[PDB]
């Protein structure tokens, strides 16, 4: 079974069994990747 | 009591990828903690019932 595919498939991997009994199981955390990186350093011109 | 679930990965290693790989070396400690906590959270529902 491939874990990174169907939602059902993911459940088997955390459970570590081919057959899963009826219930609610938590498989993986969901986080949102940062889309972009923004840098805001001081605008001072002179070279130290 | 209030059911609290803590993700071992998020709290320890943090967002950083490097922390995730180092965490993996330790073993199922991150996972084992989750099992204990949900079970406490599951238990609290059973008590009210």
């Amino acid at each position: 079974v491939d874990c990174a595919l169907d939602p059902l498939s993911e459940t088997k991997c955390t459970l570590k069994s081919f057959t899963v009994e009826k219930g609610i199981y938590q498989t993986s955390n969901f986080r949102v990747q940062p889309t972009e990186s923004i840098v805001r350093f001081p605008n001072i011109t002179n070279l130290c | 009591m209030t059911k609290t679930s803590v993700d071992c990965t998020m709290y320890i290693c943090g967002d950083s990828t490097e922390c995730s790989n180092l965490l993996l070396q330790y073993g199922s400690f991150c996972t084992q903690l989750n099992r204990a906590l949900t079970g406490i959270a599951v238990e609290q529902d059973k008590n009210t019932q």
